[PDB]
């Protein structure tokens, strides 16, 4: 697998700029911040709920375990 | 003569001017034939996006009839004397010329003035030429070199009128009207921007009298030229159905009047040219030519120094199969670097000899001399004699070549065009890194 014999491709034009003609951080905040927020809404309900469940399970297990070492009057 | 006395014995280009500002220039010989033409400071770089293609359209309609010579009549006249009418257009220049017998110069001159002054621009002919120009656009699509150089101009001069093609986009071809073309002629076909050149058995006094009798009507004594920013950039059109890939790489080179052109041309002669139909092959003094012949790395490569008034394309075009583009880049950029850092006197001597030979051999016949006169008066405002070109070549050495190739090539962003099976055309960063050496 080498460049020059990977696939057949046709009718695709690419335009690129020199790195010395352009900037390395264009619209890094004015565009980057909305993109991070978009990428966060896109995945948050797929990633977060399992970790919320872990937080609740951890919280419950720890408080319960410590609720067993307490003296029950008897 | 000893080539120093032969240069000193070359006939002198005589230049005059009409009151309207039309310049008249002629190099006389004892040949029984002459070439006489009009060269105009008009091109596609003078067109914007709405008019782009108008100059090529006007060149198309040039011989199709004037108010005095309707339709084929002009052609008949030319053909009835054995003369040959030709025309061409670039991004900066336009030319109309006749190859005639020396006794046909009056009529030839008359035929030219009419053509530049009184073109009919008839709407029926405009539609017929619309169809012709569309078919010629599709014909030009078949020529990979023409496409790759249009691509190189488009990416190197993006946003500028030098990125424009001569013919314009096909949409403009379909939309250009008679009013568009009449406006183009009225704003660009002016006497101060025209040069009436003649080379051959032509007396300058007689040509001047002809120009005063046929061109004196023209504009007496305004939008023209903005500089064109160069851009390091790449345009890659991949079509793996194409058998061979075309790659053109150029840095920003000097404009017309820059003396750096003479050493840079010398340097290009050091790299030279090649195609697979060469006798010399592996024995060629050019390193790239011998490597390409030994390894069969390419079908051809050429160096070029394209000049405009204020900038230009200094570089190389090569054609090769899909699996060798990378190699062709590596050995080409290396040659550039080898010239910037370690030029060496003997190959500078060879390149100087090549340049002198190119300059003398090019000017063989009345037509090349007529073009030299017209284009030279447009680009330099003067015919530079071959003795002067020799003086400028003689003052080139390996230090000069090293310095100028450093100034233009070393650590510079190139513009790159790739067309065809170009997957192995190296990524722009890799080429850009190939434009400098870490050892140096
Ligand atoms: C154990 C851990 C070991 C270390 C792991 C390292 C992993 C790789 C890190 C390096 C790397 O390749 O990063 C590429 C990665 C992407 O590079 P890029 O060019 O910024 O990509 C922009 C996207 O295309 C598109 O980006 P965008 O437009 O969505 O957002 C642009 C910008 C906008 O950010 C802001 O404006 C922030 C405002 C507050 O934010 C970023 O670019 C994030 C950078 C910082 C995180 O860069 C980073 O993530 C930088 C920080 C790396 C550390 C980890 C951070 C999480
Ligand atoms: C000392 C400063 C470096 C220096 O003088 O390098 C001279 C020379 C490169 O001189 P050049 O004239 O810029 O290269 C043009 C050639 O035709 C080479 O042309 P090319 O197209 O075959 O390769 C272009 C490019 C190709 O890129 C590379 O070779 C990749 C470099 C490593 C990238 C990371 C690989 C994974 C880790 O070459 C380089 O980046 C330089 C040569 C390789 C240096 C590798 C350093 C790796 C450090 C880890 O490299 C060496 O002599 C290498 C040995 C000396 C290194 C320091 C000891
Ligand atoms: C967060 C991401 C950036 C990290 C901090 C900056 C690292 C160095 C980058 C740099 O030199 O400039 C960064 C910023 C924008 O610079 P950039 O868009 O790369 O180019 C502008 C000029 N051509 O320009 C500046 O900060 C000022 C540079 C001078
Ligand atoms: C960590 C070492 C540096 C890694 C980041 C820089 C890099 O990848 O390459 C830097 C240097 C330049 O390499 P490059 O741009 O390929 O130019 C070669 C000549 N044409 O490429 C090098 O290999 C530099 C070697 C320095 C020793």
């Amino acid at each position: 697998r080498e460049f020059g014999h990977l696939t057949r491709m046709r009718h695709v034009i690419t335009y690129s700029l020199s790195p010395f003609e352009q900037r390395a951080f264009p619209h890094y905040f004015t565009k980057g911040i909305p993109n991070v927020l978009r990428r966060t809404r896109a995945c948050i309900l797929r990633v977060a709920p399992p970790f919320v469940v872990f937080y609740l399970v951890y919280t419950w297990g720890t408080q319960e375990f410590e609720k067993s070492k307490r003296k029950n009057p008897a | 003569a000893t080539y120093a006395q032969a240069l000193q014995s070359v006939p002198e280009t005589q230049v005059s001017q009409l009151d309207n500002g039309l310049r008249v220039a002629s190099e006389q010989s004892s040949q029984p034939t002459c070439t006489v033409g009009v060269w105009i400071d008009a091109g596609s770089r003078y067109e914007n996006e709405k008019n782009n293609g108008a100059g090529y359209f006007v060149e198309h309609l040039a011989f199709k009839g004037t108010k005095n010579r309707p339709g084929s009549a002009l052609e008949k006249e030319v053909e009835s004397m054995g003369a040959h009418l030709n025309a061409y257009s670039t991004r900066e220049h336009t030319a109309y010329y006749i190859k005639a017998l020396s006794k046909d110069l009056p009529k030839a001159v008359e035929l030219l003035a009419d053509i530049v002054q009184n073109c009919s621009l008839e709407d029926s002919q405009i539609e017929k030429e619309r169809d012709v120009i569309l078919q010629e656009l599709q014909e030009n699509d078949s020529s990979m070199r023409d496409v790759v150089f249009d691509y190189l101009h488009a990416t190197a001069f993006q946003g500028t009128p030098l990125a424009q093609s001569v013919e314009g986009p096909s949409e403009n071809v379909r939309k250009l009207s008679r009013a568009d073309l009449t406006e183009y002629v009225s704003q660009h076909y002016k006497a101060p921007r025209m040069v009436l050149a003649a080379a051959g058995g032509v007396e300058h006094r007689q040509l001047l009298d002809l120009a005063q009798k046929h061109f004196s009507s023209l504009s007496g004594t305004v939008p023209a030229f903005t500089p064109c920013r160069f851009t390091g950039s790449e345009i890659r059109h991949r079509d793996d159905a194409l058998p061979l890939a075309h790659v053109a790489i150029a840095v920003e080179g000097p404009g017309w009047a820059n003396p750096d052109n003479v050493p840079l041309q010398v340097a290009n002669a050091i790299i030279g040219h090649y195609d697979s139909t060469y006798g010399g092959g592996t024995h060629m003094s050019s390193t790239l030519a011998s490597v390409a012949a030994t390894r069969k790395l390419c079908q051809s490569f050429q160096t070029f120094n394209i000049c405009y008034a204020e900038t230009g394309l200094l570089g190389a075009h090569f054609v090769c199969d899909n699996m060798s583009i990378d190699d062709m880049m590596f050995f080409l950029q290396g040659q550039w670097m080898r010239l910037c850092t370690s030029a060496t006197e003997s190959e500078v001597v060879r390149g100087k000899n090549i340049l002198r030979n190119a300059l003398v051999s090019h000017l063989d016949g009345t037509t090349p001399v007529c073009e030299d006169i017209g284009r030279s008066l447009l680009t330099y405002g003067r015919r530079i004699p071959l003795a002067e070109w020799e003086s400028r070549i003689a003052e080139v050495d390996a230090s000069v070549v090293r310095e100028v190739c450093s100034k233009y090539f070393y650590d510079q962003c190139p513009a790159v065009a790739g067309l065809g099976p170009i997957e192995q055309l190296p990524d722009y960063n890799r080429i850009r890194s190939g434009m400098f050496w870490l050892r140096f």
